[PDB]
């Protein structure tokens, strides 16, 4: 006699997942503050150290 | 300044085939690969899209990827298919099954190393590399999963270059597949973090362009892919021909994106008119300017009348006066002040290029950054919430291995993108 | 009626010669009595190779 | 022939012979010191018919050295950060923890207080954020607006100021393109520690169209796509 | 790129004769297995590969096994016209039938024959490089079809694992009947079909008789007509693997788009231009008209009315002269109708496919020749009503243990009747619950 | 001569195995 | 500067036959031995591989050894077999039986004196002798046992010359023999003490080269032996033709080996491409260098990406600028800096030779010293430990006379070699 269970049972109509998650924030103020605190960066090569500066 | 192209999925490979036909025509390259052009202006920038193979031949710098080889035999069988390098075709054995998780996790990780090897082979050959250009649909399976995977890997390896995507998104009216909302939501979550600039196209907008403007009796997917190939080849024209006011993809990004998440744009191409009408209207800058802002000529379902323009760009091709361009953009800016975001004093950038596409006296391509794009994402989220509340087809994705929390992540990220656009729409000077 | 090929958009008009060019086609066997829409996969699957 | 015989029969002088032999001896000692794999030994409870024989088979038979130099250069560029040192890559990021808290709050349908931590980095970042907020707007930030500290990445400037990295770079090698192309293993835009990512073996599959891969349990067994995928789990650091 | 067909018992072998007749005539393999080809390497096709393999002498042989417990039908195949097409090992026959007993097939007699069938299927699966499913043809009303079909599906499910198994099943008709013990065999069969099948298509002979009387002009139809219609449906579904097209559909796309939950896998099937030659003179056959035809309940091959339920998914396969814009206009018009209803959790209810090869015409056939056709497979809650009529007949007979002594004597516990009847009750409740609109907070 | 026969056999074998179908199932 | 080659066993004899075909072609020697070349540049170094017999003919300085004459009758039947000196073929009357002890102790000592007599007769005839070159498999029986015996005797008799070996070792995936681990372990133990420089080849890597890169439809052992013959003939090219920057086997050894036990190297040859693809990509120094470091073009299963390069050498053949060679090798050193050992400031040596291999305008051969070779030895040691713990087949070896202590010594020596490679493979921040 086969007694295997291959397929899971269907969900109930009331079973619902957690959904509709929203974060609350003022994007204008947050973006302005992030732009104020930003650190500068450069894509040029870093200045090379001379051979004489060895300890 | 070289561009590398990536073509993914059936839609991407077909649009790519039409794009390389348009580019080969504009530079006078025979389908055997031999140069047969008639002016040095064609030859002097051929390097931008083609590499030179031995004894005259040119090969196009493009990578073709797909999960089932059915399309690859079709593109090799096409009229220009021979030009493509055989080693540049990458394919699997089993299909994507229209499933994002399968395309991203099981067959994606199997092929991704070979596509990155080909992309690195193409990138490291350039003397100076400009951004990548990718065409794919978001509703499919291998297009969405492997396109976003490859975009993530290329964004890790080349963060200082430009990342450009052309993307097809499912119509709310004519879907070919039931599980479109899941694939679209996960893909937009990946794109909003990874991309620098993204263009979105609705097939419904291309059908409305063909039927109302071109009055085609029996349009086919080849016509839609021809319109897309036309705009794609138009955006790069100032990179590869002389002009009175040069422009560049980086200059477009700097003028169009105010904040890094607001990088989704609308598209249009102006000189479109039916063969019966063509005898009745000569080309001129006022005609192009009136058509470029007409919503009939825009390639998305969202309409500008429900939003506001943050920024816009116009690239003109042809022998024409700069005074008419400047005065047209001034007149539209002064006369239409309600459609422009008020805390930016001038929203339109113009550019002029001397060389038009063959057989046309003049052309313009229009790129627009408008908040009405939020309406498309909200609509996709509605169809997702209808399907997700009831776990309608979730067992396929969970069987591949996804935790339900990924779906809540994608919903939260799309909702935050819609919220950010809505907040900047209703901002004020105070 | 058992042997004639139906006139299609994808086969074109036989008595005028016009034929629209569309995606999704593959090379065609020239043998008599075979359909032109049979799949071709020699480029991507070299059969009996090792 | 051994090395000793060759050295003794050579034409070198005595001092060079002594130097060469000492070098060989030191290399041998350092090899002995290394971590190793234990030599295999036969099992004890091994069954019979292994020590037995057969008449025909019986008829067939015939019966310190490596000193460390780490030169330092005056005015060398800074290549480390406290914020970079505090973070780790195997654990959840701060944004992931924020999402987990928001998910729990949404599931339980009520607000849940956040845990309080005594990390000095959090305090420094909050002070810098409050100063920036007070400069931009006259008000002090509220508790709700102070949640922005978790979502951002912070770092020190060269002069000691506190800032935010807008666009972090990959913690592995990457490209900065200019008039010339260059590879940077480490760059100030990186958030986590520099590391070399693992890669998949190139010769994993069989040399042919058949679907055979190498097994994940050992180096010699093979496997196929039956009930599991062996091609996705062949990634290793070494 | 290939599929293997398993034919069980009388209905399954007779439907197999019509299927292989159609696939041979459509590809062009002669009755002795020969097919001329091109003499230059590289100019050749592969569409036959899905159903045929060629021998080194150039004979073609099909990827099928024929299984029966009585010799007569297989000996009829051995002595007929296609004698040289099949490999003799593929035609497997036992000595005596299962005598309408599911218990005799499952425990006593199929247990002897099942290992030869598994050895032949293994020998076929070893001669493949991209197998993507099994097609099974059987009737659940008879003893060997029910018992050996269930036992073989269980063994296949253990040995091959994830590989898909798609079944075409002739279920007992709601008032036309052929044997008294049909309810017991169908009830005991459905438990195995529930656990061991990925998609199950249900057929009733009474519907195909009604369809052949109403649409075709046949006064005295016989099983060959029904079998030719089934062969046309299978040819339509497998055409997407064999010929060029605008929108291809792999067999995994069917399962992904049509099955919402792993137990909800029973589907309805219909075919559009079933029309007589006289009607072809007076009827236009546009895309929208045949799309409207596929939704009439007079077009269905199972006796159920879908207006008593809600659709969850539809898969529409178009072959022939169709343009995607016309398919979109048709689907939008269907979506507009108020007599067609979808569950509110399935807003995007349709999957489309477009293939260029038009349907083939068989020399003795009764269908007209047409330039285009559409075929639909759809999942709907109305199927729960089909099981209830068999369960009522089971309750009527079982209240007095009318025939149970045969089953208990041939080796089965009486408990198996109650278990199967409770499983069908739970499947009916699952189809009632999944189809209920929306929900509430309390 | 042995060398001539060996060369002839090898040449005929190479001629036979050139077709992949014949190598597979001739 | 004359080289003496030794080919042992069936694999060695077959590779030798293909090598002497390639060398006879490059110097224009007819299979009768008559010179038919077309430039004096061919004659001025013909002595390096051929000795001159009277009346024009040339004969190759090679010794053929095997335990059963089947292969010798096959090589005599081959297209160039007639060129070989009849007295140079030494063979026994019974096979090695795939047993290392049989090949080394019982039938080995009976013939070895005649082989040493022929090798001494050949060596003392040279006016100036360069190193020996030996080809053999380590998994076989006569190849492993008699090759290592002869290597030990020649190293005793000529300790001041160079000893170079090319060796094929059994795949864990594509093996022809069950007792391969014992023969491999004992042979590696002999080589690490006896050899000056050893190259290792996996048949699996050559099959992957043929199938992925060359797209051969029905590969045969002749193709595998051509790839090996190509690299072996390429390493010696600077010894026998003019060039802008000469190089030599001893110069390679001095630049490649930092410490005497670390003398195992990987090999690659760059211009490999299928006849269909060759029309799409021209050869160039950037392309050869990129393929040259690509692991797809490396002839072992171990991947360089799991280790680091201590040293590497590139030998270029062809008329080319020195600037492109220097700047390309600098660019590869700078771009992959994490894979190069940091306590050596520059890891690559370059060399340039004017005369390319026949049929190619330019070519490069690559020799690499990488710590990833430890993975191959670890895998062989693992299979040995599984077999040795259970005394799986030892009675054959013990019946020949081997002490088990020999097996424990060989295992210990290989384990120490793996440890020495493993310390240098990984970084140490401290
Ligand atoms: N459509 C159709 N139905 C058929 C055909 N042959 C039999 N049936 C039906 O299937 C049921 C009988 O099942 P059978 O196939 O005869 O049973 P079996 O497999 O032979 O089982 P045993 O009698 O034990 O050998 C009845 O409802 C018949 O009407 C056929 O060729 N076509
Ligand atoms: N515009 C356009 N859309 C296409 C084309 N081919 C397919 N599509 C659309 O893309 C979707 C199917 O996605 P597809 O490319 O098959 O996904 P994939 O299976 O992952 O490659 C459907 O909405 C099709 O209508 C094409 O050539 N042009
Ligand atoms: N590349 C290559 N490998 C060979 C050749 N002949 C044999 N082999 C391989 O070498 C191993 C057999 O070793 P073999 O040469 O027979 O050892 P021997 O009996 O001592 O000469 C197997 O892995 C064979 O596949 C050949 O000509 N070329
Ligand atoms: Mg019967």
């Amino acid at each position: 006699k086969d007694a295997s269970k291959r397929k899971d049972d269907v969900p109930n109509r009331y079973d619902k997942p957690v959904m509709g998650v929203k974060t609350e924030k003022n994007y204008v103020v947050a973006n302005a503050v992030e732009n104020v605190l930003a650190l500068p960066t450069k894509c040029i090569p870093t200045p090379m150290n001379r051979a004489v500066d060895r300890a | 300044r070289e561009i590398v192209c990536v073509q993914a999925g059936q839609c991407g490979n077909q649009i790519g085939s039409k794009f390389w036909e348009v580019i080969s025509d504009e530079h006078g390259v025979d389908p055997t690969g031999t140069y047969q052009g008639d002016s040095d202006l064609q030859l002097e920038r051929i390097n931008v899209y083609f590499d030179e193979a031995t004894g005259g031949r040119y090969v196009p710098r493009s990578v073709l990827i797909d999960l089932e080889p059915g399309t690859m035999d079709s593109v090799r069988a096409g009229p220009y298919g021979q030009i493509f390098r055989p080693d540049n075709f990458i394919f699997g054995q089993s299909g994507a099954g229209n499933n994002w998780a399968k395309g991203h996790y099981t067959e994606g990780a199997e092929l991704i190393d070979s596509v990155l090897d080909v992309c690195c082979k193409e990138a490291e050959s350039c003397d100076c590399l400009q951004g990548f250009q990718i065409c794919h649909s978001l509703g499919g399976g291998t297009g969405s999963g492997m396109g976003t995977l490859l975009i993530s890997k290329l964004r890790e390896q080349y963060p200082d270059r430009i990342m450009m995507t052309f993307s097809i998104i499912p119509s709310p009216k004519v879907s070919d597949t039931v599980v479109e909302p899941y694939n679209t939501t996960l893909s937009v979550h990946q794109l909003v973090e990874n991309s620098d600039e993204s263009m979105c196209i609705d097939n419904e907008a291309l059908y409305d362009i063909c039927f109302r403007t071109l009055k085609l009796t029996t349009p086919t997917f080849g016509d839609l892919n021809h319109l897309v190939s036309a705009v794609v080849s138009g955006v790069t024209c100032c990179l590869r021909f002389p002009g009175q006011l040069n422009s560049d993809l980086r200059k477009l990004a700097v003028n169009l994106v105010p904040f890094p998440r607001l990088h989704f744009f609308m598209m249009g191409f102006a000189p479109l008119t039916s063969r019966g009408s063509q005898q009745y209207r000569g080309l001129s800058v006022p005609e192009l300017t009136q058509q470029m802002f007409d919503a009939k000529n825009m390639m998305q379902a969202a309409d500008p009348r429900h939003g506001r323009y943050l920024t816009a760009s116009a690239l003109f091709r042809g022998r024409m006066s700069t005074k008419e361009v400047d005065e047209q953009m001034l007149n539209v800016q002064n006369k239409n002040s309600s459609y422009f975001i008020e805390w930016i004093p001038n929203n339109i950038k113009s550019s002029v290029c001397d060389i038009p596409p063959k057989g046309l006296k003049m052309a313009v391509t229009f790129i627009g950054n408008n908040t009405c794009i939020q309406e498309m994402f909200r609509r996709v989220g509605e169809q997702f919430t209808l399907m997700f509340r009831r776990k309608a087809f979730l067992h396929w994705y969970t069987g591949e291995g996804m935790d339900e929390m990924e779906f809540t992540e994608a919903e939260s990220n799309m909702n935050d993108l819609v919220s950010e656009y809505q907040q900047y729409q209703d901002a004020t000077i105070e | 009626y058992l042997s004639d090929e139906p006139i299609t958009l994808y086969t074109g008009n036989p008595e005028t010669g016009c034929t629209m060019t569309v995606h999704g086609k593959t090379p065609v066997e020239p043998v008599e009595g075979r359909s032109r829409f049979g799949r071709h996969t020699y480029f991507t699957e070299r059969k009996y190779c090792l | 022939s051994t090395i000793y015989n060759a050295v003794d029969a050579s034409t070198l002088n005595d001092r060079c012979r002594t130097d060469l032999l000492d070098t060989v001896a030191q290399l041998g000692r350092h090899c002995e010191t290394l971590p190793k794999k234990a030599v295999t030994t036969a099992d004890a409870p091994l069954p019979s018919c292994t020590f037995n024989t057969t008449v025909s088979r019986s008829q067939k038979e015939i019966n310190t050295y490596f000193k460390d130099h780490k030169p330092k250069f005056h005015g060398a560029l800074r290549t480390q950060d406290c914020f970079r040192d505090t973070r780790d890559i195997t654990q959840l990021s701060s944004k992931e923890k924020d999402f987990v808290h928001r998910y729990a709050e949404a599931k339980m349908k009520k607000s849940i207080p956040r845990e309080e931590s005594d990390d000095v980095a959090k305090k420094v970042a909050t002070e810098a954020y409050t100063e920036a907020f007070r400069k931009f707007k006259g008000r002090d930030p509220t508790e709700k607006e102070l949640l922005e500290v978790e979502r951002l990445y912070f770092a020190y400037a060269d002069d000691g100021a506190v800032g935010v990295v807008q666009k972090p770079h990959f913690h592995g090698p990457h490209m900065h393109v200019s008039i010339c192309n260059r590879k940077y293993v480490t760059c100030p835009n990186q958030v986590y520690r520099a590391s070399l990512p693992a890669v998949r073996n190139a010769r994993s599959r069989f040399p042919g169209p058949i679907p055979v891969w190498t097994s994940t349990k050992n180096l010699h067994a093979v496997a196929s796509n039956d009930t599991y995928r062996p091609g996705v789990h062949n990634v290793s650091k070494f | 790129r290939e599929a293997i067909c398993i034919h069980i018992g009388q209905a399954g072998c007779q439907v197999g004769n019509a299927c292989w007749e159609l696939f041979c005539l459509e590809h062009g393999i002669q009755p002795d297995g020969a097919m001329p080809s091109d003499k230059t390497i590289g100019v050749e096709d592969d569409a036959f590969n899905t159903f045929f393999s060629e021998t080194g002498a150039g004979k073609h042989v099909p990827r099928a096994v024929f299984l029966d417990l009585e010799p007569t039908v297989v000996d009829e195949v051995r002595t007929g016209t296609y004698r040289q097409l099949f490999h003799p090992e593929q035609l497997i026959s036992g000595k005596e039938d299962a005598a309408n007993n599911y218990a005799r097939g499952h425990y006593t007699i199929g247990k002897e024959i099942v290992d030869l069938c598994l050895d032949r299927i293994r020998k076929l699966a070893d001669n493949c490089t991209g197998l993507q499913g099994f097609l099974v043809y059987h009737a659940v009303g008879g003893g060997t079809g029910s018992g050996l079909g269930a036992l073989l599906l269980e063994r296949l499910s253990v040995d091959y694992g994830k590989k898909s198994k798609l079944g075409y099943t002739v279920y007992p008709s709601p008032q036309v009947s052929t044997a008294v013990v049909e309810p017991y065999n169908s009830v005991l069969s459905t438990h195995s079909l529930l656990e061991h099948t990925d998609v199950a298509a249900m057929l009733d002979n009474e519907a195909i008789y009604d369809l052949t009387r109403r649409n075709l002009d046949i006064e005295r139809p016989t099983y060959t007509n029904l079998n030719r219609l089934i062969g046309q449906v299978v040819s339509s579904l497998t055409a997407s693997l064999r010929f060029d097209g605008a929108l291809n559909v792999d067999l995994t796309e069917f399962q992904t788009n049509l099955v919402p939950y792993p137990r909800i896998h029973f589907v309805l099937t219909s075919y559009a231009p079933v029309i007589s030659a006289e009607k072809a003179y007076h009827e236009q056959l546009s895309v929208s008209e045949i799309s409207n035809a596929v939704f009439e309940p007079a077009s269905m091959m199972t006796k159920c009315d879908p207006r008593h339920g809600k659709y969850m998914a539809c898969c529409l396969m178009y072959r022939g002269d169709v343009v995607p814009k016309d398919v979109n206009a048709a689907v939008a018009t269907i979506k507009t109708k108020r007599t067609i209803q979808f569950v509110d959790w399935s807003p995007t209810g349709f999957k489309c496919g477009i293939n260029y090869q038009p349907p083939t015409v068989v020399p003795g056939g009764d269908l007209a020749k047409v330039q285009r056709a559409v075929c639909m497979i759809a999942n709907s809650t109305a199927i729960a009503e089909v099981f209830a009529r068999i369960d009522h007949k089971f309750d009527l007979m079982y209240s007095k243990r009318a025939f149970v002594h045969w089953y208990v004597g041939e080796g089965m516990e009486e408990g198996e009747f109650s278990e199967a009847r409770e499983d069908l009750a739970a499947l009916e409740k699952d189809y009632e619950e999944v189809g209920a609109e929306s929900a509430d907070m309390d | 001569t042995t060398r001539e026969k060996k060369r002839l056999f090898m040449m005929q074998r190479a001629e036979r195995l050139k077709d992949p179908k014949m190598r597979h199932m001739g």
